[PDB]
RNA sequence: CCCCGGAGGACCACCAGUGGCGAAAGCGGGCGGCCAGAACGCGCCCGACGGUGAGGGGCGAAAGCCGGGGGAGCAAAGGGGAUUAGAUACCCCUGUAGUCCCGGCCGUAAACGAUGCGGGCUAGCUGUCGGUCGGGCUUAGGGCCCGGCCGGUGGCGAAGGGAAACCGUUAAGCCCGCCGCCUGGGGAGUACGGCCGCAAGGCUGAAACUUAAAGGAAUUGGCGGGGGGGCACCACAAGGGGUGAAGCUUGCGGCUUAAUUGGAAAACCUCACCCGGGGGAGGUGCAUGGCCGUCGUCAGCUCGUGCCGUGAGGUGUCCGGUUAAGUCCGGCAACGAGCGAGACCCCCGCCCCUAGUUGCUACCCCUCCCUACGGGGAGGGGGGCACACUAGGGGGACUGCCGGCGUAAGCCGGAGGAAGGAGGGGGCCACGGCAGGUCAGUAUGCCCCGAAACCCCGGGGCUGCACGCGAGCUGCAAUGGCGGGGACAGCGGGAUCCGACCCCGAAAGGGGGAGGCAAUCCCGUAAACCCCGCCCCAGUAGGGAUCGAGGGCUGCAACUCGCCCUCGUGAACGUGGAAUCCCUAGUAACCGCGUGUCACCAACG
């Protein structure tokens, strides 16, 4: 994965913001919460967006 | 209709139920919509309709460039530009903005032929400028009529004018600055220190 | 002709009219709409697609329509 | 010098400050404990590389047959894992109509080797390194414009491309040599290998390199 | 080239500036003399004595002219050396007027701020020059800094003005005077007349006739032998294989012809052409629809609202990082959104589940064979779905973790992992173009042929051959040829078709015929490859063109003009000029097999 397009990261926000506590640092929840939590019908997308939702859980942690 | 901005809601809410307060009052109209609240009886016109291109390397790509002009026939006036790919949404654009652009007109008398109190001309001279064509209006004694050209005299019975006299310069056949000068005369009769 | 697609709730259409339409030379005239695929999937599989030709005074004068309806939830949510 | 760590599977033999590099393991044997014999007959074990940074690119792992199906292409400087004697065999698959014949290019060392250790009396993968180290060129000119004349201009060559100069110098001076006349391939390949390893000045690899090396002297 | 001396002509490097002076032209070393004109300071003198100015004048670059002097450097003209198709130019060597000084003439210039001269009013901010005043300091100086006024000289920019560029207290603003000039273009700064000049020439300056524009500013594009950035095996670099030369297959061109057909898997038919006889495959794809190819191994295009503009139009969509991407991240009069990108759809790859009329064989028993005597191998049957396979669903990989870098988009290395950076292959083909190709696939406007186009027949032609060009096959050999021997796939196709097996035949081929309407039967034990023997550098045991004799297959028909086999015959060719093509991994290359066209025939896909 390269560069993530603009539907990837703004599912990611929304997903991340909706539900600011069912996502942390872990790939593997992360991928359960996304799949238990969103109308996600394709598995790469799905696994994108737990990885950026990953990702600003991991910066979200940085920041403070 | 939603009420946007916030004199739009005024408008929606009858605590405004007049076009005249906005203008004694100077509120800017930012929605066409209080226009056909406040006005429903206003007419439109198409007062010039040119085909304007781009060129490109595939050939020129055309759009609709209509010019429109909105009037209550009683002292309220605007002109509007639209551009658009088709005609339809270009007439709909131009009258957007003709509605947004609508001022109120001074009228009266001051003809030294006429003694008519009644608004049906302009109450003193006054000017207009578009790019280079330049429109005097001068009020006449009433019966006289518009003896302006066909598009200025569109714009000023739009207006709610019966008798001028008209002294242009510059090229009138660029319809649309003839036009956007003449409205200019017509909303600098506001401009005048009285 | 097209008010009677707004009655219905398609998020996209895409009217072809091409032909000599008003000269004899073909212009290829055509409208459309927003939030409607073009290539890919709905597009060529699972959009309305129909392509008809209309023999007029000079020429067959070929439409080809692309419609989908309000519900045609392709795979972006 | 290194910053960016290192993958496993290679070895840093620290000598002074020089951190010398081998990307093979060359301690490698049986489960036994018994050495892995080239072809069942030569050992891996003796075999020494003079160049340091030759020693870089030979890989001098320990293999019955030189075979590698062909999987070390696709990472850059991923040709320092196949083994220098399936370098040798890959080499011998030209012209086109050689192309694929592996076992062909096999048997063709295969006796090579028998003819080079049974004339010289010296290992045949020993004497196929000396022949590397002899025939690897240390320069090369390159193109260079002035104004509208490709000039030329001395520059240095990396180890991995000195490599891979005398293994293509000394395959096609076998090829050049057994084209149109009685000599067969494997004793064209086998007085090739051996005049590189003697450094004698017939070779066509050594003429090659020399010719190479003079002209990059001369346009410096 | 260096040194020591002399002579000569020009110029006045740095300092040096949108710095100064002057009406303009113009003026750049120092000292001195003689003049001129401004600015500043002033409770100095006169008292409107002023502005502009037709006519009339005087000054006025360079080149040039007249006479005299001078001549270093440069240098029209000219000479020569090059370059080029030419080179009477551009480059080099040389060279005379001229350039310099004195007296005079010339009187022109993009002589320009393309902006006449005089006066008043109209926000400001900022560099610099001269004078002067207030304060502070002092290289104690005629110095420096800050602030005010007056007067210059630049920049940005109120109001205002303008077609716009733009001007904007140095106006192109608002006004008060006077002078000069303009009235579409070409004809034409031409002709005639006059005046001036030594001359060159200069000043002044038409019409006939001809024409519907010439022209200004700005916008989008296109282009550039201007600049910058990005990318690409339909680019290059590093490589591999080639094509271009020979023989042969084939397509176009040309030539020939009754015709060799018309465009851009051929004997009949096809077929449209020619000879003979009994509704358009006729045109215009510049009338068109649909389809398709290429731009496009792109990333582009647009919209809502706002903003700038009189407008065509800008902005967003621009800048920096980022990559496949108009993909993002961060700054901006932009803020959002949409089609294209992606996502998405098939197939390959690892694991799990479900499943075993078909497919798999671990486990068994019966038989045959061998037996170094332990055991082994082969076949049938049973058992089973274990393995493998088959097919439907799911999981798995997401920059996820670590180290580094970065505001952060994200990039590099490493582990682990079936699979690591879009995992690999392909599909879907944006807006608009290419007056792209297709009325010979169907369709259709118009215009034609009109018992004539008919997919009528018989024969021929498309197969004619001096030659040109494009794509191919097999070779020149020894990493080879030949002859034996041993193997090892995967698609795919099969109905009157695939065809096991059997018999005949030296081969091609011939006769009978199981099974299979499909994981069941068949095509089907592929070739390259490995092994063994012969050949030994030669136009040959390489090569297989050409030709002779003969035997078959398909079909209504085989000569023009088919395909296969036997025996004989053994040409060019010894690795191919200029040039040129493709390709980054299970890829290139080599090898064969299935299949499309197909009664037969593939050097093609
Ligand atoms: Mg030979
Ligand atoms: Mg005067
Ligand atoms: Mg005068
Ligand atoms: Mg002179
Ligand atoms: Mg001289
Ligand atoms: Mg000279
Ligand atoms: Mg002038
Ligand atoms: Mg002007
Ligand atoms: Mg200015
Ligand atoms: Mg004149
Ligand atoms: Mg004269
Ligand atoms: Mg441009
Ligand atoms: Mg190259
Ligand atoms: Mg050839
Ligand atoms: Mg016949
Ligand atoms: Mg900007
Ligand atoms: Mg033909
Ligand atoms: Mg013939
Ligand atoms: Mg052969
Ligand atoms: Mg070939
Ligand atoms: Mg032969
Ligand atoms: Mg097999
Ligand atoms: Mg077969
Ligand atoms: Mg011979
Ligand atoms: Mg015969
Ligand atoms: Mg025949
Ligand atoms: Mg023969
Ligand atoms: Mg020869
Ligand atoms: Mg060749
Ligand atoms: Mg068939
Ligand atoms: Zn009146």
């Amino acid at each position: 994965g390269r560069v993530k397009p603009k539907f990837i990261k703004s599912l990611a926000e929304k997903l991340l913001e909706a539900y600011p506590d069912r996502f942390t640092e872990s790939f593997k929840e992360n991928k359960k919460a996304v799949a238990e939590l969103a109308d996600i019908p394709s598995k790469t997308v799905r696994n994108k967006v737990a990885g950026y939702i990953t990702r600003l859980v991991k910066r979200q942690k940085a920041k403070e | 209709w939603e009420p946007k901005t916030a004199l739009g809601r005024m408008v929606k809410e009858g605590k405004i139920r007049t076009i005249d307060e906005i203008f004694a009052n100077n509120l800017l109209i930012k929605e066409p919509e209080i226009v056909d609240i406040l006005l429903p009886g206003l007419k439109q016109e198409l007062l010039n309709l040119n085909l304007v291109q781009r060129q490109t390397h595939a050939g020129e790509r055309n759009q609709f460039q209509a010019v429109v002009a909105v009037g209550n026939e009683d002292g309220y006036v605007g002109v509007g530009i639209g551009k658009s790919r088709q005609v339809r949404q270009a007439i709909e654009k131009a009258t957007r903005e003709a509605k947004l652009n609508i001022t109120p007109v001074r009228r009266g008398c001051g003809s030294w032929k006429c003694s008519c109190d009644e608004p049906h001309s302009v109450p003193f001279v006054v000017s207009g400028k578009s790019g280079s064509v330049e429109v005097t209006l001068i009020p006449a004694p009433k019966g006289v009529g518009l003896v302006a050209g066909d598009v200025a005299k569109v714009v000023l019975r739009l207006a709610g004018i019966k008798d001028v006299w008209t002294k242009t310069r510059g090229d009138t056949r660029t319809t649309l600055n003839f036009a956007l000068a003449v409205f200019n005369a017509l909303r600098n009769t506001y401009y005048f220190k009285l | 002709a097209v008010r009677q697609l707004m009655e219905a709730g398609a998020k996209g259409f895409e009217i072809v009219v091409s032909g000599k339409l008003s000269t004899e030379r073909a212009k290829f005239e055509k409208i459309t709409y927003g939030k409607l695929y073009k290539i890919g999937y709905d597009a060529k599989n699972r959009v309305r697609r129909a392509v008809v030709h209309v023999l007029l005074k000079p020429g067959i004068y070929g439409i080809e329509v692309r419609i989908t309806p309000a519900t045609l939830r392709y795979s972006d949510e | 010098i290194f910053g960016e760590q290192l993958p496993k599977t290679s070895r840093v033999e620290y000598i002074g400050d020089v951190p010398i590099i081998e990307e093979c393991p060359r301690e490698l044997k049986t489960l036994d404990g018994n050495p892995i014999l080239l072809f069942g007959k030569w050992s891996f074990e003796d075999v020494v590389v003079r160049d340091p940074g030759l020693r870089r690119y030979i890989c001098l792992k320990p293999v019955v047959l030189p075979h590698t199906e062909g999987r070390y292409q696709k990472r850059r400087f991923g040709k320092a894992h196949i083994p220098i004697v399936e370098r040798l065999v890959n080499l011998l698959m030209r012209p086109g109509r050689n192309t694929g014949k592996k076992h062909k290019a096999y048997n063709i060392v295969k006796r090579a080797f028998e003819i080079i250790y049974y004339k010289t009396g010296r290992n045949p993968i020993q004497v196929f390194i000396d022949a590397i180290i002899n025939t690897a060129p240390r320069e090369e000119i390159t193109r260079i414009i002035m104004g509208g004349i490709a000039y030329s201009v001395s520059v240095d060559v990396s180890p991995q491309r000195r490599l891979d100069l005398s293994l293509r110098w000394i395959t096609e001076g076998a090829r050049q040599c057994s084209f149109n006349n009685p000599k067969p391939i494997e004793e064209c390949l086998a007085d090739e290998i051996m005049a590189a390893a003697a450094n004698d000045p017939k070779s066509y690899a050594v003429r090659k390199r020399e010719e190479l090396e003079r002209i990059a002297a001369a346009s410096r």
